[PDB]
């Protein structure tokens, strides 16, 4: 029932809220084991995480996987993609998201419910990409920007108006 | 008393295997135990009863001896502290014999439920039963085994017991936590027995851990701020216990971790130092650097980092070594740092053809730093690509050009004020 809760948030976001129902869930189905199937426990797992990228927050994501104590016996390529995510979000480049995106595919994205919330990172992430070419303030090329970007010039001006 | 008479007892036994000796000290089980009880602390002998232990010793395995320690540790055993004195004879044949026993003593030890569950530690023996099995781990080569061990011993810590002794147990697991692979499990025992022994007093023999571990952790971390920190602490402060001569080395590496840290606030300590001008010349060599950060050209800094690296890629009392790559490879990441502070805090506005002969970089290369310092809130400067130049002149508001004009006028008040009040003073000498 908790499961549920917080995935019919995701259409109107504040993940805020559908984290109390991922963070409660996660000690319902860890006191299970083997009175169910591991695979439920590591969707789970994936909520909790997949929320905090959409607020914004490093640390609370770090907090989960460097611990050994919250992972346990639960471990797979698919959990330790959004490590590789998470580190592309924070240094905010296209050159990480997309190495992981295509390779992590077939396992991460494999969840019809989750592949929507990354089809909205590929336009939060270039907003924020934009933010690591702009470190050296104004006075910047476009056409130097779309060099780095690695994108057309008709789209990557499009998403420097958009900002 | 009865306690005087147990030479004589039983005359037969002593020459023979005496199978009965087991029922001997049943009966000496009951009879005892009424005359103590809980009341008296001390009454019966304690080798009346340990002495079932030196009957059969070497002429019978250790499986039979841990059954009677069993049975006595469920029953009473004439006292309720008698538990304590009986460990205490348990760590007297183990190291007097050893030979075949070796193999044998890991199931003596996994046997015993007082070293395994937890008591009113009246102990303070089973601490170092635990290390002697963990020890052999160690040397059958298992990492994980010797780690798992003693981590769940320091979960129960005594309440006085040893003091310099039991900072060895707690500092015991932090050098067998890197040893497993993992440094940050050692990071949680750094919280507790620092804050503790900060201030009491250590002698020679506990700061030699700290000397280490402090700064073990720290290097695999590959972060300088808490490498120069925890070992100026030791080095600094006492530590006259060592010998002057090694002493005077350490600081060389001091200084050396500096530059590969962010600056500091130690930086300014070490110019003042006496024993950092004199003495080695590796340490005045270190601390004229100092002083060149702010007048760093970059001209001459490649020319000595290709050629003399006395700190650099040789460590022995700090890092000991590990690479010529390694060493260098955060060091000319820092050596850019230091000239991009200087032209941000000198140069208003300077052309990417001279910034780049001045780095020695090339046009990816330049600007990769200079982003990277502006977006951790250091340097921020305007790179103007049009013109080719990099703007360092940071805007100011009204509020901030005003407010820097009225500091200038209470200034030129002081300066008024100081004359005004020269003039009785120097009158001395010109009304002579």
């Amino acid at each position: 029932l908790d499961l549920m809760s917080g995935i019919l948030h995701c259409e109107d976001k504040d993940y805020k809220t559908a984290f109390s129902y991922f963070f409660e869930s996660f000690e319902s189905y860890h006191n299970l084991t083997t009175h169910n199937s591991y695979e439920k426990a590591c969707q789970v797992l994936k909520y909790m995480l997949l929320s905090k990228i959409m607020l914004n927050l490093i640390d609370d994501v770090k907090n989960i996987l460097n611990a050994k104590y919250t992972k346990e016996t639960y471990q797979s390529r698919g959990i330790d993609a959004m490590k590789a995510v998470a580190e592309a979000y924070n240094n905010r480049s296209l050159l990480d998201f997309n190495t992981a995106l295509k390779q992590y595919e077939k396992e991460l994205m494999g969840d019809e419910l989750t592949r929507s919330h990354f089809n909205a990172l590929y336009d939060t992430l270039l907003e924020s990409n934009l933010c690591k070419i702009i470190e050296p303030f104004e006075c910047v090329e476009i056409s130097h920007i779309s060099k780095i970007i690695g994108l057309d010039t008709q789209q990557v001006e499009g998403k420097l108006s958009q900002m | 008393k009865d306690y005087s008479q147990i030479l004589k007892e039983e005359f037969p036994k002593i020459d023979s295997l005496a199978q009965n000796d087991c029922n001997s000290a049943l009966d000496q089980l009951l009879v005892l135990e009424k005359k103590t009880r809980q009341a008296s602390d001390l009454a019966s002998s304690k080798e009346v009863l340990a002495k079932i232990v030196d009957l059969l010793a070497s002429r019978n395995k250790w499986d039979d001896l841990n059954e009677q320690l069993t049975l006595l540790s469920k029953k009473h055993g004439q006292l309720k502290l008698s538990i304590q004195y009986m460990i205490q004879k348990v760590m007297e044949y183990l190291k007097s014999s050893k030979s075949l026993d070796l193999n044998t003593r890991i199931s003596v030890i996994e046997t015993i439920r007082v070293v395994t569950e937890n008591k009113i530690f009246v102990e303070v023996e089973r601490a170092r039963v635990t290390k002697d099995l963990v020890e052999i781990k160690k040397e059958e080569g298992k990492i994980d085994e010797a780690a798992d061990i003693l981590c769940e011993l320091q979960v129960e810590t005594y309440g006085s017991m040893e003091m310099s002794e039991k900072i060895q147990f707690i500092l015991e697991q932090m050098e067998l936590s890197i040893l497993k692979g993992d440094y940050s499990q050692a990071t949680v025992l750094s919280r507790k027995i620092l804050k503790k022994t900060f201030k009491n007093p250590k002698y020679e023999s506990l700061k030699l851990e700290y000397y280490n571990l402090l700064v073990k952790i720290s290097l695999h971390k590959r972060e300088y701020l808490e490498v120069a920190q925890y070992l100026q602490e030791i080095y600094q402060t006492d530590a006259i216990k060592s010998d002057e001569a090694k002493w005077k080395p350490v600081l060389s590496h001091i200084v050396y971790f500096l530059v590969l840290s962010p600056y500091g606030n130690l930086q300014n300590d070490l110019i003042h130092k006496i024993q950092n001008d004199n003495n080695l010349k590796k340490l005045e060599s270190q601390e004229s650097l100092v002083k060149l950060f702010t007048t760093n050209e970059l001209m001459r800094w490649p020319i000595v980092q290709k050629t003399y690296e006395p700190v650099l890629n040789e460590d022995d009392l700090a890092f000991g070594g590990e690479a010529n790559k390694h060493h260098w490879e955060d060091l000319q990441k820092r050596v850019i740092e230091h000239n991009l502070r200087v032209i941000s805090e000198y140069y208003s506005r300077i052309t990417l053809l001279r910034l780049n002969e001045l780095l020695d970089l090339t046009e990816s290369q330049t600007e990769t730093y200079i982003s990277d310092l502006v977006n951790q809130g250091i340097i921020y400067a305007k790179v103007n690509r049009p013109a080719k130049i990099v703007n360092f002149e940071k805007p100011k508001n009204s509020s901030q050009l005003l407010n820097e004009w009225s500091h200038n006028v209470d200034e030129l008040l002081e300066h008024i004020e100081t004359i005004g009040h020269l003039i009785t003073k120097e009158e001395i000498m010109h009304g002579l």
